[PDB]
């Protein structure tokens, strides 16, 4: 796979998107009943989820353009925060048809305060697709042996980045490590031998 | 299929890894032994559903007809895998002892997560032979394999009091390589040892360098 | 000559006005990774510099064998195109720290401008020749330079040390 | 010689800092001995963590959160020091922020702990540092604690005004807000020199156990600096 | 929110809840007052207010400001200041917006 | 405007020595109180006694940087002052900025800022849209630069008063051969007056590459 753009993205969105980037709001509300809430635009989002906890709630209002760019799912959002807490945090939402994305959920001495500090555990210590931020993509100059001899332009598509980790970046499965590279010298020595150090 | 089709995938490169070095440090090993696709792996090493079990892969291997000739005490090695993705100090006298009575001379643990600060605490504690460590997610692709990564080569203790000879060197004015380098682990270095570096080069074509392992 | 210039400042002074329209409104996507803002900037300076660029290769092909600024840089004895172009054409566009004139001032680049003025004529762009700068050119101009002799004058001695430690 | 004095500053401080904002606002007399001791109204918690507001005085080791520096001051209940803070009960947003910090002194419920907290001996130095080193300018006379109040609220507003993306960082080269011409030169100058004549008349006056004023030191100090191009004595 | 304080003792409101009868309590820890919850609604964070940024009618006033020959959505009148968000955000966007000589009126010129 | 943007020395200190432009001069120092007082009494409810609700978007007054109380509807506040400096009762020196966009009211008498002057334009005409000087004052010219301020024709301009005001280039205008040329309160006395003694005496310095000027 060389100059396999949908592959280029394929690994792109492989290797830093925070539900801090998608939220456009949070709020914290006084909902007791666990089968109908205090909130309008949320009615049919309940009772839509009980077929194929604590009074205190937490509510997220998504950005709809948002979810275009870094592409997310309701499915996949919520399936992570769930997986996060898991077993003592129910969490629920509505479906990307919409014109208002939600995400309610509840706990499982003082909640509060409990349900506030799991506020910032949510917008800041959870990722949905580390030190690897923007990843563009580019259609580079590469000279290659044409099978007749003759050397010939053949560009590749690669992906650079906007941060360093390697050890890890590096046992991802689409890439050439015979071929990866970080300016970062400090780096390339410790995870490919001093000498390729040299090398960069 | 969930993602557990993934941590199986890797699980075999980082295999293969291993094979490899231990040929390239100096021991037999068919290059097909190395070429065991995916597929013809997963039935060989997994249980029911389709989970591998370690257990069942740790094997031996033997100095080349070839290897004895340079190297002559050059004893026989033994890698080692397991399934406790946390093995600690207990599950470790298995190994330390394993070896200290069949009487080997090469150790290799490969650590999934992580071994017990008690553990590891037991290593150089059986000489002559000795034991190294290596972490899972370090094995899954061969950094020798890597462009800027040159070849490099040991050196008998004959090549060695050579090397030294011809250039007139006392040793120390010689290039060195660090114990924990990734590439002096991977051929399994040792504090005294030389190693013969061999590069292209957009001046000659090819240089020859040597760095001393401190 | 010197008319079809003027007009290919004009016509690109249009092809900003036009995607400052076409700003202010929204109608426009962010290119991944960049600002709607910094996005908005690399093109208007993609689209004076393009400008620019011509603006001289006019007067390039327009000076004679004869020439004898022409002939000073065919020798290859001193100066080149972009000389000939910052006096004969467009001076080009100011700069420092990489971007157009900064808002020094409350939302605006003089006290002689109106406030939140993207235009090129504000942001430092000399469309006068040497020939010929207006005083808000002329300014920038100087801003620009200024930026200039900033670094001649501090990379003078902190590129000697550098050279110092590789030696010793 | 040419940053001008008493004027409120804001500025964002780096990433990698406990602060996230702080404003500054450098204070001296105008006219009268001239002290060069700032006040600091920073604002810790970055743009994150679960943010409170603390502030610099003269002399005090450590840092306090706004809220006792206003009850020592002399404004006791909440909402009467969101009163200075913020004007516009509808702007939630600041509100909101300041809610944190008045957690921070619920502990301290009235004038007699304010000004304590700040360390009977201890709490008659605390009123001090408030009408002689707080906010100096202004006045350092006695009645006016309400009217610094006002200023501190004026500045934790600065402050805020911009954590919130409202108001832009303080332009720290906005040369309006920066020249000593020769005429004031002497003046700093003369006053070093006057007032070592003060105090040296005063010796003479110290021995007679019953003329004198060497009126040397302001002639030869002036010449001195004015030769060289050293002001300071 | 919109919070509140209490009268007394004027004071900032912490909330409890009404366990037995199930609903929401706002109170103080100073004193003993206790209201009930003015509405559901306890604490917003939002990640667009502050755009209008003060504008006195005396925003006609400002001569540093641009002028536009528009027509306001309701007066019709053609004498307009501008200007872009006061949200200092270098992610912010570009739209204008218009106050009319003759009203006070917020018009933009956004299209999305 | 205040400082010369060519002549400043090369290497070594670069830009942190500056040169006067030719108009510029510096404030001396004039009192505060003549004009403290002249507030709070002509609309300003002294800070002391002060009600944030009830006086919501009061335009808060600064003097010298002290907060001297606020004030109810300040436009006139402002082209009042304006007016007392014109004719000379607190003194030209004097700044005062109206921040319209924050409601707040500036006001310096500090010695040590740069000012410039600058024509007053004042749509003023009730023959027309004009610079209140005219060409009977020119020709005029017992009639000093003391009364060309004295009548309100020409302000001293500091930086921060700057800020709020729109200056017009040419007075006037405000061929294929000249330099194409792309709410007003003043004028410039003339653009060729942001220079200083040394730029002054160089022909064309808006020909040259500024960096040799
Ligand atoms: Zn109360
Ligand atoms: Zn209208």
């Amino acid at each position: 796979i060389a100059l396999d753009i949908e592959k280029a993205k394929v690994i792109q969105s492989s290797i830093y998107t925070t539900l801090k980037n998608v939220t456009s709001a949070t709020e914290i509300y006084y909902d007791p009943d666990p089968t109908s809430t205090v909130i309008e635009e949320d009615f049919d989002t309940v009772e839509a989820y009980f077929s194929i906890q604590s009074p205190w709630l937490l509510r997220l209002e998504l950005d709809r353009a948002r979810m275009l760019d870094k592409q997310l799912t309701m499915n996949q959002v919520a399936d992570k925060i769930s997986e996060v807490f898991s077993d003592d945090l129910f969490v629920m939402w509505s479906e990307d048809n919409a014109d208002k994305l939600i995400i309610r959920c509840r706990v499982i001495a003082e909640e509060d305060q409990m349900l506030k500090r799991i506020e910032a555990h949510m917008l800041d210590l959870i990722a949905l697709r580390p030190g690897i931020s923007k990843v563009y993509m580019v259609k580079h100059k590469v000279s290659v042996p044409d099978e007749s001899g003759e050397y010939k332009n053949e560009e590749l598509w690669a992906l650079e980045t906007d941060g360093i980790n390697l050890a890890e970046v590096m046992a991802v499965p689409g890439v050439d490590s015979s071929r990866t590279y970080s300016n970062s010298f400090v780096e390339i020595l410790s995870v490919l031998g001093i000498e390729a150090t040299r090398s960069s | 299929m969930e993602d557990n089709n993934r941590i199986i995938s890797r699980l075999w490169r980082s295999f293969r890894t291993v094979k490899e070095m231990a040929a390239d440090r100096g021991y037999f090993i068919s290059q097909e032994e190395m070429d065991q696709s995916l597929e013809e792996f997963r039935s060989k090493i997994c249980d029911s559903m389709g989970n591998p079990q370690r257990k069942l892969m740790s094997f031996l291997a033997n100095p080349t007809p070839e290897a004895l000739e340079k190297y002559s005490d050059l004893g026989t090695l033994w890698v080692e895998f397991c399934d406790e993705p946390s093995v600690g100090i207990k599950t470790m006298r298995n190994f330390c002892l394993r070896i200290q009575e069949k009487n080997f001379s090469t150790g290799i643990f490969i650590y999934q997560n992580n071994i017990t600060p008690s553990a590891n605490k037991m290593i150089p504690t059986v000489s002559p032979a000795i034991i190294e460590t290596f972490q899972e997610s370090d094995l899954v692709v061969n950094i020798t394999h890597h462009e800027l990564v040159p070849k490099h080569i040991r050196l008998s203790d004959g090549e060695k009091s050579q090397l030294l000879q011809r250039y007139k060197l006392k040793e120390s004015q010689l290039p060195r390589i660090q114990r924990e380098d990734p590439v002096a682990r991977y051929l399994g270095l040792k504090r005294g040892q030389v190693v013969k570096i061999i590069r292209r080069s957009e001046t000659s074509g090819r240089y020859a360098s040597y760095r001393i392992c401190l | 000559t010197m008319k079809e210039i003027t007009h290919a400042i004009s016509s690109a002074k249009e092809q900003v006005q036009e995607i400052i329209y076409k700003a202010q409104h929204n109608e426009l996507e962010l290119k991944p990774g960049m600002t709607l803002r910094e996005s908005f900037e690399g093109e208007v300076s993609r689209t004076l510099n393009d400008a620019r660029d011509s603006a001289g290769r006019s007067a390039e092909m327009n000076l004679k064998d004869l020439n004898n600024v022409k002939q000073m840089v065919s020798a290859g004895s001193k100066g080149s195109f972009i000389n000939i172009a910052q006096m004969s054409a467009c001076v080009g566009q100011q700069m420092v720290e990489g971007k157009r004139i900064a808002f020094g001032f409350a939302d605006r680049s003089l006290p002689h401008f109106t406030k939140d003025d993207f235009s090129p004529e504000s942001k430092g762009f000399v469309e006068n020749s040497y020939l010929r700068l207006t005083p808000q050119e002329f300014f920038f101009h100087a801003m620009a330079g200024r930026e200039g002799l900033i670094d001649t004058a501090v990379k003078t001695a902190e590129t000697g040390y550098i050279q110092r430690r590789l030696v010793k | 010689q040419e940053s001008a004095a008493n004027i409120v500053q804001v500025f964002k401080k780096a990433a990698p800092s406990p602060i996230s904002h702080v404003a500054e606002i450098r204070s001296a007399l105008e006219k009268g001995s001239r002290l060069i001791s700032t006040m600091q109204i920073k604002l810790y918690g970055r743009e994150d963590k679960g943010r409170t507001i603390k502030a610099t005085l003269p002399y005090v080791k450590q840092d306090i959160p706004i809220v006792i520096v206003f009850r020592a001051l002399g404004v006791v209940p909440d909402g009467e020091i969101l009163q200075h803070i913020c004007y516009d009960e509808n702007d939630w947003q600041m509100l909101e922020m300041l809610k944190p910090c008045i957690e921070e002194g619920f502990v301290i419920q009235d004038k007699e702990v304010a000004l304590d907290f700040i360390g009977e001996k201890r709490i008659q130095y605390a009123k001090d540092i408030l009408q002689k080193e707080l906010l100096p300018h202004i006045t350092q006379e006695e009645g006016f604690e309400t009217r610094k109040t006002f200023f501190l609220g004026y500045m934790v507003n600065r402050l805020l005004l911009c954590a919130l993306e409202r108001k832009d960082q303080d332009d720290r080269d906005h040369f309006g807000k920066k020249l000593d011409l020769a005429g004031p030169l002497l003046a700093n100058l003369f006053r070093i020199l006057f007032r070592k004549l003060t105090r040296e008349i005063y010796r003479y006056m110290q021995r007679c156990i019953e003329l004198a004023v060497k009126s040397t030191t302001i002639t030869s100090g002036l010449k001195y600096s004015l030769a060289t191009g050293n002001w300071g004595e | 929110a919109s919070f509140r304080f209490c009268l007394e003792c004027n004071n900032m409101l912490y909330p409890k809840e009404d366990k037995e009868n199930q609903r929401l309590l706002y109170s103080c820890r100073n004193c003993d007052y206790t209201e009930l919850a003015e509405d559901p609604k306890v604490y917003r964070h939002e990640l667009n207010i502050g755009e209008t940024a003060g504008i006195v009618d005396d925003i006609g006033q400002d001569p540093t400001l641009p002028r536009s020959d528009k027509e306001c959505p309701e007066c019709h009148s053609r004498d307009c200041v501008f200007f872009q968000s006061q949200q200092r955000r270098k992610d912010t966007n570009m739209t204008l917006f218009y106050v009319c000589l003759n009203c006070k009126k917020t018009f933009r010129d956004e299209s999305e | 405007g205040l400082v010369c943007p060519a002549e400043t020395p090369e290497g070594q200190a670069c830009g942190l020595v500056k040169n006067l432009s030719l108009l510029s001069g510096i404030s001396i120092g004039s009192p505060s109180e003549p004009i403290i007082n002249f507030l709070e009494e002509w609309g300003m409810e002294p800070l002391e006694d002060y009600d944030p609700a009830q006086h919501t978007k009061s335009t808060r007054i600064f003097v010298n940087g002290v907060w001297t109380g606020i004030h109810r509807d300040p436009s006139m506040l402002v082209s009042t002052m304006r007016d007392l400096r014109r004719s000379g009762a607190i003194s030209p020196e004097v700044s005062i900025i109206r921040d319209i966009r924050e409601r707040e009211f500036k006001i310096f008498t500090d010695v040590g800022r740069v000012y410039r002057p600058l024509f007053i334009v004042e749509d003023d005409e009730s023959k027309d849209n004009e610079l209140r000087i005219t060409k009977e004052h020119i020709r005029k010219i017992v009639y000093g630069w003391s009364s060309l301020v004295t009548s309100g024709v020409i302000e001293y301009v500091d930086g921060e008063e700057e800020e709020t005001i729109m200056i017009a280039m040419t007075p006037e205008d405000l061929d294929t051969a000249k330099r194409i040329k792309p709410t007003f309160t003043h004028c410039e006395i003339h653009p060729s007056m942001i220079l200083g003694v040394a730029a002054s005496i160089i022909p064309f310095p808006d020909h040259n590459q500024s960096p040799r000027n």
